[PDB]
């Protein structure tokens, strides 16, 4: 017979012991712990709601692959990819280069606390997260290659975090500082329970019901499997919260939790929002990229803020107005200056997409629509060399994206500057310049590519040096992904 | 002579970089600013003047002075907006 | 325009098209990239200075350290075939040496030998657990960093065997103790302070290549001698075919560990000065190898011919490699 | 350490011994064995040139289930059946009816083998050969009870097989005579020889390219994994062969060939051949139902027969010339008689569709494209009760199907009659009243369902009491795939 | 028109929602529709015969056999998962003490008693195979025909073990004749006798339930005691613990082929006269089964012990379901 | 007098169950014939005269015997064919 797994898994996690030979400070450096003075014996109250153990992971693990590898094999020689729907091309593009190596990173952070957690549960739950993102950088590597052949973009899924392509400077300037620079106990609030718990569990399950949707089902049993890992490893922050907070350390809780679940939406309506409201075609919008974050983010926060005795972040109202806003801009950037991406974006501004945006988000055909209305002027009228830029726009010294808002008929856009020992920074929002002063010397030499540009650190110091110093050749760099087909509604 | 400023153009979406001359009239400074945002994505208001004003503290500068009196941090933002005047 | 490649870019012109392990193994790591500021952040961080010192710094070099490849090839998926149907074959015999009462027939003396020598191994399981864990974070490839993933999962099987059948002895012999004495003997025990003293100097070695070298070529094979081979022994001979068996498979794993750590020392062989550097540290480590060894073997039966057999079969993992 | 197969592999067949408290033909009576007068020892000569042992087999077959019915769950959602050509989804619904009862029964014809071989190695191949039956049966049943939901049809997955619907009694006419009601020998020749190697393992490596070309990957990949399973069981009829031919029994051996052969090809050409060239769409037929057999059937049994030291069949001459008519022949029948069968008959003879078929069968127009061009005109001028008939056909008391063949300009229709002990036989073929023929006591006093009708067990005697006692009611009763659309063509 | 249903029509209206295993097992042997005549061919072809002499008549009698569930709900694909994990169990076991040298410390003796009372068992063990894989082709419904398809292809497991074990033997005993000796024991050893009588007289009883009845209940208790739970206890007492932990492994396949033909025996006592037709099915066979565990266990240390045993647990086996 | 006989129809694809009487003409055998396939997948050929032939020997019979006559086998196959007499 078999014990039933209550009656021995306290025992996986009864490891702690009392050092001699070495000191507990030795041991459990505070720059790589971060017990925050609570003590061993408090942080054992630790207690992670999704148990597992090592027999139960390899045997559900394994069927998983049996499963998302049988798929993407019998599906492969279809070659549904070479008639898709090029937005979703462009989607599968960007997934991949801003994702594998970051979810192969992670690894990393869950290793942090697998060593560094005075907790000894969460350092076994690492031990699986651990494994869960090995298994997630390589599966997310294993399935664009499929592709290679069909055109270099796909080669970003290895290179682009290889890369000083301003998106891929985003991208780790959000994961260094959530998951790769931090203490253990910062890594489980700030990685698992405002990123995963917050925002990239729900946004998997989005995105394998679009590419369902889409027609593509070895994308969608790929992110599928793979959101069904996350609860697993993304439960770790909760239990740390909860220590914090009944051990005296509330305001260090709230400050890491509001600075984490900034910095994610910064990235995630730079790179998801554009995606549904501009590349998922007309007719496959479910929702909004506003209402889809309403009905599956923002709640969510709030009801497990509560439920942790913590507060709404001073930004939550700013926050709520963004949504109107932000990945508007954040698309229309990217989409101007798309030779600077690595997969071609749509531009989604056709005239019936243009009436979904207006019910979607009334004025903005009165605001956002006012700049497409130049641009699509201009290729009406065989002027293409207007819709490409001839300079940098400035960048935000803390999400390293664009300073974009609302444009036309409700001008709105600001610049949160800040001048620290000599130097002007530059930054998006409010919350972005206040990341920055609540811990300068976390920030404070970093350089963004403006930075670097006006530096001399980019030669030729113009646009085709500019490219090469992002890796970025005719080939990879972006254009409209419809080869601006939808011009002809206009004439 | 050469100095890196940030636009901010008047119904336009996006800061960008536009280096100006130390030696530019505020009316020169504005027009190496449109050059990136007229007929981009801002219609022309020929009925307007463009003007320059520190973003900052919203310091309304004179179309006739020029960028070396104007106290100016390198990268310092400017927006260019619409004016009667 | 670029064309189209059949491989990633960094494999392109290998001759042989790149094997599964190799396209999702290799050239991972991105903070290697920019050695004078690893992370997309001020260059002045406690952590970029933490990975340049025990990183960068490392006495142990080499020009390509991304060109290490595991002669196992694991990935995680083959990982978990193999590992799914190894713990098939140890969680049948938990499950049919106990319907066979198996726990029942051991003897009294042989169930304190068991409270004494085997259980309060579930601290030194977790503390290789951590040691190979901490490999993985510090490590300059990515191929090197999965050799380390895959053994720390290996080493948290092993805590979970030891935390299994700790329960099951419990529920056995429910006067002894297991489960709740262990933390008294690993912290207090003669028998446990040479492993525990070695153990816990380990885990405060930073620099990776003397992670590497004190918990993989000096540590583990003393532990695995000590406890796997010696305890294993001695368990058949005294009637206890579960732990026999359960040594000799965990055993397994420990090849494997062995294996790669052997790969590695190879690879760092190629380039001048590494052996000494190598040998350096084994000098440092291997008096408390020893002297983990002394105390928990002389305290078992014949205690003299397993410190004596641990010794040299732990040395002779160390000499195959060429040091 | 684990052996090697091949250092064991002949103690598992060495299972023979020299029975003693009960005689041999006791043991093995030679109505279940066929033994034939070749001795036990002259019967250990069997071997089998694939091998495989028990621990493969459960490892490996397991991994095909994962497979398939990972691909199965994965994609039900999406509906591909709502969708599908309904010349496809009728392809389907036949498919499951006639075969998933069948394989089922097989499973009973390799346990004959198992139990009654005196070949050991035959005897432990047929215990795996019942296990892949047994999956076969399984899987085609769990399947398209997916689809029970969608319409009655697809019930007759499970039914069509327990009801007395002509086609059903053309399958069971088939199977029973093959494999349910022979010695253990003649069931490796008839079956595992003549009919799965010889017809069914490269019908199912073509249906499994048909449904990826269709879009239904689910059925691609049921399919292309039954395939899979058939070598390691269709190759027990080859070494039974060779046994018979070394020991003086060449002739028994060549003329249960012949039998197997032909009845299989009448099976064969009623229910695959208009699939090909009627129900998978035009710009889908890799090539024409006679070139499949020409190139995948035809020169395989050639050779096969050929390094068996057989000859081919006295009927091979006109069985080449059957390629360019019998299908057509069955097509025209179960369209015109669509009623009397459970899935929608694809009429396949629109303007484009009888230009390919002209191609392929030079002379078509001016033979089967008569009888096509009455019905048109009918259809055309709203006549469509003369497309549906009024009485039955003709059956051949062999292969329980309509006595038919070239019509129009080259008219050839011929009955082998035969009078035997009183009663007057109908037989479609030269080949199918010789079967009757050589062993009259296996099909004397079997009825066809004209017998039936004739004889008057049809109550009421009727067409309505005909459609009840096949079991058939509106809802099943089958009509034209595509509701007459390609009508419209000719006005 | 009909209406398309929730489930198939031959299962609607059951108020639960058919299992996968009612779904994919039922109702599907089709010579049961026509008992005057089975097959689509001439009535009096000799298989017509058969079917209608051995299944429709026999005294075993239901009125609707369709009816019968394996309690165990087996299905092709839950086959193959369970016995894919205990094969993981059983070739570990093969590995690993073929690692350890085990065949090597067996006594000269017991490898005697090996070549004896072992290897011989290819026969039986293939006799039962051909035994239950007649149960399939004969009996009157398609969930009792299952049953016995699994249970076929777990004698044929068992076959497979022996043989492996055989030639491993052979290779460490070539002396032995392991292998080429085994038809002589089976055909003349005094102590084979028993059981040899009792399955080649059992293997043409054809009636359906006189053949499950020699076979499942009589001659596989009466096989599983003497050569898994006599010879297995005595295999781990003389030191062969592999063999103790193969037949113990076996033996869960043999509780698993006790578990559906208990339910099937409850099946028929719904119907009054049926404990009566199996009780003189049993009456009939049992004295075999008494003189095949006489000739076998006597032949073994302590043998009039192991017949007092194997012939109380096989009746046992019985009385349990009221018989 | 109901007799069932089997026709094979000149021009058809198949051989059709046809009920007749013992009392038909072969004029009326034929004319039942016709219903089953002409103007189903036959072209009427109103130049010619239906004929009837037993199929087993090709033996041609007169329009005006009848089929009491005829010697046929119940079920017997007959050809139906198109003639100028
Ligand atoms: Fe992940
Ligand atoms: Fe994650
Ligand atoms: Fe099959
Ligand atoms: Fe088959």
């Amino acid at each position: 017979s078999m014990l039933k797994r209550e009656d021995w898994y306290d025992l996986t996690r009864t490891t702690n012991w009392t050092p001699k030979y070495v000191t507990e400070n030795e041991l459990f450096p505070e720059e790589m712990s971060g017990a925050r003075g609570i003590s061993m014996e408090a942080w054992e109250k630790y207690d992670e709601p999704y148990k597992i153990t090592y027999p139960e992971y390899v045997s559900i693990q394994r069927e998983k692959d049996s499963g998302a590898y049988s798929i993407k094999a019998a599906l492969e020689r279809d070659g549904f990819v070479d008639r898709a729907d090029p937005g979703w091309v462009s989607t599968m593009q960007l997934h991949f280069g801003a994702i594998a190596l970051e979810e192969y990173a992670a690894s990393t952070a869950e290793a942090r606390m697998a060593r560094f957690a005075k907790a000894p549960g969460n350092r076994n739950m690492a031990t699986f997260g651990m494994m869960d993102e090995n298994r997630h950088g390589q599966i997310q590597l294993y399935f664009p290659y499929a592709n290679v052949k069909r055109s270099r973009k796909w080669d970003w899924a290895h290179k682009a975090i290889h890369t000083n392509e301003w998106a891929a400077i985003a991208a780790r300037s959000f994961f260094d500082d959530m998951m790769m620079t931090r203490d253990s106990v910062a890594v489980s609030i700030m990685l698992t329970f405002a990123f995963e718990t917050g925002f990239s569990n729900m946004q998997f399950l989005g995105l394998a019901a679009d590419a369902a949707e889409a027609g593509d089902h070895t994308f969608a049993s790929l992110i599928s499997s793979i959101q069904t890992d996350e609860s697993r490893h993304a439960q770790q922050g909760g239990p740390s919260l909860k220590i914090l907070v009944e051990n005296g350390k509330k305001d260090e809780a709230q400050q890491m939790v509001d600075v984490a679940i900034w910095r994610s939406w910064k990235l995630f309506s730079a790179l998801t929002g554009p995606i549904m409201d501009y590349y998922t075609p007309l007719e496959s919008r479910n929702q909004s990229f506003k209402e889809f974050m309403l009905e599956w983010i923002v709640a969510q926060f709030e009801r497990q803020l509560l439920d942790l005795g913590l507060d709404k972040p001073w930004y939550w109202d700013q926050f709520m107005q963004d949504l109107d806003e932000t990945h508007h801009g954040m698309h229309l950037g990217v989409w101007y200056w798309r030779p600077t991406v690595w997969w071609d974006p749509a531009a989604g501004v056709s005239p019936e997409e243009r009436e979904w945006l207006e019910e979607k988000y009334p004025g903005w055909n009165d605001t956002w629509g006012q700049c497409w209305d130049v641009i699509t002027d201009n290729l009406v009228n065989g002027k293409p060399e207007l819709t490409v830029p001839e300079t940098l726009p400035t960048i935000c010294n803390m999400c390293n994206l664009p300073i974009a808002h609302t444009p036309g008929n409700k001008w709105n856009v600001k610049d949160y500057q800040l001048e620290y020992e000599g130097r002007l920074y530059h930054f998006g929002s409010e919350a972005d310049r206040w990341c920055f002063q609540i811990d300068p010397e976390r920030y404070k030499n970093h350089t963004n590519l403006v930075d670097r540009f006006l530096k001399g650190e980019i030669q030729p110091a113009d646009l085709a040096g500019a490219l090469m110093y992002m890796s970025l050749e005719p080939g990879v760099m972006g254009d409209d992904a419809h080869d601006y087909e939808w011009v002809k509604a206009y004439q | 002579a050469t100095f890196p400023i940030m636009s901010n153009f008047e119904r336009d979406f996006v800061i960008q970089l536009v280096p100006v001359d130390t030696e530019d009239t505020m009316d020169q400074v504005a027009e190496k600013c449109a050059y990136h945002s007229i007929n981009r994505r801002v219609h022309p208001q020929p009925e307007k003047i463009l003007r320059v004003r520190r973003h900052e503290d919203g310091t309304l500068f004179p179309r006739g002075m020029i960028v070396s009196d104007a106290g100016l941090r390198p990268t310092e933002t400017l927006d260019i907006i619409f004016m009667d005047n | 325009a670029l064309k189209p490649l059949k491989t990633w870019s960094h494999l392109a012109g290998n001759r042989r098209r790149p094997s599964e392990y190799e396209v999702v193994s290799t050239n991972l790591h991105y903070f290697t990239d920019n050695p004078e500021r690893p992370w997309e952040l001020d260059s002045n961080l406690p952590m970029q200075t933490w990975y340049k010192k025990y990183c960068f710094d490392s006495p142990l070099k080499h020009d390509d350290w991304n060109a290490f490849r595991d002669p196992d090839q694991l990935v995680y998926r083959t990982y978990n075939l193999l590992q799914d149907g190894q713990e098939s074959y140890v969680q049948g015999l938990f499950d049919q040496l106990n319907d066979r009462g198996h726990d029942q027939m051991l003897t009294r003396e042989w169930v304190e030998t068991l409270a004494r020598f085997y259980t309060p191994a579930r601290y030194l399981f977790h503390a290789l657990q951590m040691g190979s864990v901490y490999i993985h974070q510090i490590a300059p490839a990515s191929t090197i960093t999965n050799c380390a993933t895959y053994e720390t999962a290996d080493h948290l099987r092993w805590l979970t065997h030891t935390a299994y059948r700790t329960r099951e002895l419990a529920n056995c012999y429910p006067d002894v103790g297991f489960g709740k004495r262990e933390r008294d003997v690993w912290e207090n025990d003669p028998a446990w302070q040479g492993f525990r003293e070695l153990i816990e100097k380990a885990l405060i070695a930073w620099d990776w290549g003397e992670a590497f070298t004190a918990i993989n070529l000096v540590t583990k094979p003393a532990v695995e001698e000590a406890l796997l081979q010696q305890l294993g022994s001695l368990a058949q001979s005294e009637g206890d075919t579960l732990l026999g068996l359960l040594a000799q498979a965990q055993k397994r794993d420990a090849e494997r560990h062995r294996r790669w750590s052997s790969a590695l020392v190879k690879m760092a062989l190629e380039k001048e000065g590494n052996r000494e550097v190598l040998q350096k540290w084994v000098a440092k480590w291997e008096p408390l190898a020893d002297k983990a060894i002394e105390a928990y073997c002389s305290a078992l039966p014949d205690g003299e011919n397993a410190i004596v057999e641990a010794k040299s079969a732990s040395r002779y993992v160390r000499q195959m490699m060429g040091l």
